[PDB]
């Protein structure tokens, strides 16, 4: 799910899903 | 930025890393 | 949307609904 | 933090906002 382009709300969702319990900062662009 | 690397170009499971805590 | 529990892609969802262009840091838990 | 505040108890925009950049 990670090669590929992911834009906005997809983008952040990759974030979420990878990073797990260490979060992530997500800024615009 | 991450939109640069992820959006106008392909993602990488490496370049997301580098944006979590 | 804002005003209920949030938790987990539902919760990154909302940040990232609010926060717009400026971007925002997400941390578990 | 934002889960204690959001997901565990009712969220609300004042709190969100204190994690947008
Ligand atoms: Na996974
Ligand atoms: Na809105």
């Amino acid at each position: 799910f990670v090669n590929q382009h992911l834009c906005g709300s997809h983008l952040v969702e990759a974030l979420y899903l990878v990073c797990g319990e260490r979060g992530f900062f997500y800024t615009x662009k | 930025g991450i939109v640069e690397q992820c959006c106008t170009s392909i993602c990488s499971l490496y370049q997301l890393e580098n944006y979590c805590n």
